């Protein structure tokens, strides 16, 4: 049933969970007790921009991801329409969250316009760039700047253009 | 006492396209990469680790149409398999 | 007739360290990442695909000493598992 | 025995090869006939530099990788002490090699000094940079510039510093 907390996410059975833990050795990330763990996730989605076109359909993405990450057991923070500076501030705040200490992993989701150099903030234009670099996301969440997530999976997902090219070439058959 | 730890470890990034290239979004259906990821997470989180799931997502994009993209895994420092164990 | 193909696909890069960080080399023993990769390729090419092997290499570096590094997989667009099938 | 063509590389048995092809579906890269295939590999190793320190022990790396890639069935091109321009030229020549058409995959190995921006050429100094960007390696070997390796695994291995940092942080236990 999809009426449960995991919604449409197919469940791993105990026999399945024991088999994964058996077949492969001690090279799986440990999972914390469901009862006590405090899993956290952050979605930053820029939909309305100052200069660049409106990201129509962003609502479907936010809804889908939010529900999915909740289904997987994460408490989801959703922040919308931020400058690169605001995103950095929000990321710094996320890294300082006490729940990470009693969490086993995290998800970070960025959804916005993007260029080759990185993700576009709300105030972005070609004349006055407003860009968050992927490099900065890793730095803010690494062991130095986020000690609480040491040894824990940090999954970053980015929906954005990485340039202007269609990404295709022709060949004959 | 103090101990050394790697500054950067246990990361995986998943981007919607390859460098230099566009990622597509439908006005009512949403972003194709996001929808495809949700679908694959929902189906495969029970049996596959995230690296495996991400590969399957890439595979689903293999046949290009008028709006083509190839999602890309980046800066991977996962030292173990990350299973979500949904339901647990 | 002509058909569309992804400009960038079926790549995997494996770097000796994480961005900003050093990679170590011994004057008589060689580069640690290279030696570790050979060892792991030799042992695991028979049973594991390259993505799996590369993860194991990362895992082998997990405990840092005075000369520490964390090898990093980059820009991955493999859509399938790449098995070397040694002997075949 | 290590006296065979695969040397110290553990062999995949036919029962093992059939099991891998069975357990997982049609999501494995196809392997070409051993009899007719022409697998190619390139190692670029910079050991002797104009300005920066000598990479003592590079010989062990070249030997090890060369033998390994030969063991895996690749014909190995080894090029030493090249500028970023020469490396580009060599890469372009490798992409044009006819053997790729009757190959199922390739390996590219780069071993040199490196900075955050990329791999150091033989003539590199801080005053006059001589750098090959990782970006350029992918571009020269992609579908547009190397159509022969379309749909085929391209494995890039890089031994190099990616900056000056030790890559460590302290924590107490
Ligand atoms: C190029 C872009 O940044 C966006 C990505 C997005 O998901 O909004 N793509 C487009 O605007 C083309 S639909
Ligand atoms: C920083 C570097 O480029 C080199 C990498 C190499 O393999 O030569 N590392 C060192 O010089 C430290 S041993």
């Amino acid at each position: 049933t999809s009426s449960g907390s995991e919604g449409n996410v197919k469940l791993c059975s105990l026999e399945e969970a024991q088999r994964i833990w058996k077949q492969k050795s001690a090279e799986i990330y440990p999972i914390m007790d469901k009862s006590s763990r405090t899993r956290l996730a952050l979605i930053i989605c820029n939909e309305e921009f100052d200069s660049i076109p409106r990201r129509t359909g962003a609502e479907v993405d936010i809804t889908g991801m939010t529900m999915l990450l909740q289904n997987l057991g994460y408490s989801v923070d959703v922040k919308k329409n931020l400058t690169a500076s605001d995103m950095t501030t929000e990321l710094e705040a996320f890294a300082h969250r006490p729940e990470h200490k009693t969490s086993d992993s995290t998800f970070l989701v960025f959804m916005s316009h993007g260029i080759r150099e990185g993700i576009c903030g709300k105030k972005h234009s070609e004349q006055v760039p407003d860009i968050l670099q992927l490099n900065a996301i890793f730095n803010m969440l690494n062991t130095k700047n986020c000690p609480s997530l040491k040894d824990k999976p940090k999954v970053i997902i980015i929906q954005a253009c990485r340039g202007d090219s269609p990404g295709v070439v022709w060949f004959k058959d | 006492a103090i101990k050394k730890a790697h500054i950067e470890k246990d990361f995986i990034a998943f981007c919607s396209s390859t460098p230099d290239n566009v990622s597509w979004r439908h006005p009512t259906m949403g972003s194709v990469f996001i929808g495809r990821l949700i679908e694959h997470m929902q189906e495969y989180a029970c049996s596959c680790d995230v690296e495996e799931i991400f590969r399957k997502v890439r595979f689903s994009f293999e046949q290009p149409d008028g709006r083509a993209q190839m999602p890309t895994t980046e800066r991977v420092t996962l030292t173990r398999c990350f299973y979500l164990f949904p339901g647990h």
